[PDB]
């Protein structure tokens, strides 16, 4: 089957699955478990993060990241430092860390997120959540905004050169200096999640992502993507975005599923996409992309 | 924030 081809299959095959009861949840109750096998069995260790030097680094002691895929910090700026960090590398469809899902920065670690983004030449942050949600603290601050001069980070020194107000969506374009060098770091901020249920509602994720790789269209670089526990909304960007990848390239494998696509990148990254309303929205979002490519 | 980002359904 060609492209078109696959696409429709994939379509015709939605006034099916769309219907069928509890067609999600039983779905999601896979993955859930997966995980849950992947861990009575021990299948993947996390002892680094499970390190005491590091316990403060975590921001739900929980949302753990995994050895074997986590991202290893070299770029030392002290001895007060550590290779650790909450953030594992997630492949794309052509090469693997192609994606840096990682947490909301705590104080103790607003540090460590720069040696991240600089010490993998990063040129995009996709900041998935809002800094205070139910009345509760999610995520700390990293960036810098208009008149506000400059933040500094341990050596790093952050500054603001100007934004960008897009219906739910801001474009901040920040200027990273360190050691005499001054990279240029297009961060994107996106508050307003989409309505699982209501349709018309899920343009702004699309529109978001069609933005970011409108600012970097290859792979050469990793894309930090980070939410509260850079998991939930983090897998939605980073599958919705691996899926158009495809789609812009007429590479939709036949096959293609909404839920293999997770259940990989959730061997990757831990908990990625954590809720049923969500797992309906990476799809919904693939359905909604799938009927504009015709 | 450690209340455990699994807290919900």
């Amino acid at each position: 089957m060609d492209q078109r081809e696959i696409l429709q299959k994939f379509l015709d095959e939605a006034q099916s699955k769309k219907i069928t009861k509890e067609e999600f949840a039983n779905e999601f109750l896979k993955l859930k478990r997966q995980s849950t096998k992947y861990k009575a069995d021990k299948t993947y260790p996390t002892t680094v993060a499970e390190k005491p030097k590091n316990i403060k680094k975590n921001r739900y002691k929980d949302i753990l990241p995994y050895d074997y895929s986590r991202v290893e910090l070299s770029l030392i700026t002290s001895d007060e430092d550590s290779s650790y960090i909450n953030a594992n590398f997630i492949k794309g469809v052509y090469g693997p860390k192609a994606y840096i899902a990682t947490q909301g920065p705590l104080s103790t670690t607003l540090l460590d997120f720069w040696r991240m983004i600089w010490e993998y030449s990063v040129l995009i942050i996709v900041m998935a959540c809002m800094e205070y949600e139910m009345g509760k603290k999610k995520c700390e601050r990293y960036w810098a905004e208009p008149g506000e001069m400059q933040l500094e980070f341990g050596p790093f020194s952050v500054s603001c050169e100007a934004e960008k107000r897009k219906s739910d969506y801001i474009i901040r374009t920040l200027k990273v200096k360190f050691n005499s060098e001054t990279r240029t770091i297009y961060q994107f901020h996106y508050k307003n999640w989409p309505d699982h249920d209501v349709p018309s509602s899920i343009d702004p994720i699309l529109e978001l992502i069609w933005d970011v790789r409108c600012y970097q269209e290859d792979d050469s670089v990793p894309i930090c993507i980070h939410s509260s526990a850079g998991c939930g909304r983090t897998g939605v960007i980073c599958a919705i975005d691996y899926t158009w990848m495809l789609l812009k390239d007429g590479i939709i494998p036949e096959n293609f599923s909404v839920f293999s696509l997770i259940r990989e990148m959730r061997t990757q990254r831990p908990s990625l996409v954590q809720t049923q309303e969500q797992y309906e929205l990476v799809y919904n979002a693939v359905l909604e992309l799938f009927k504009r490519q015709m | 924030d450690g209340e455990e980002y699994d807290d919900p359904f």
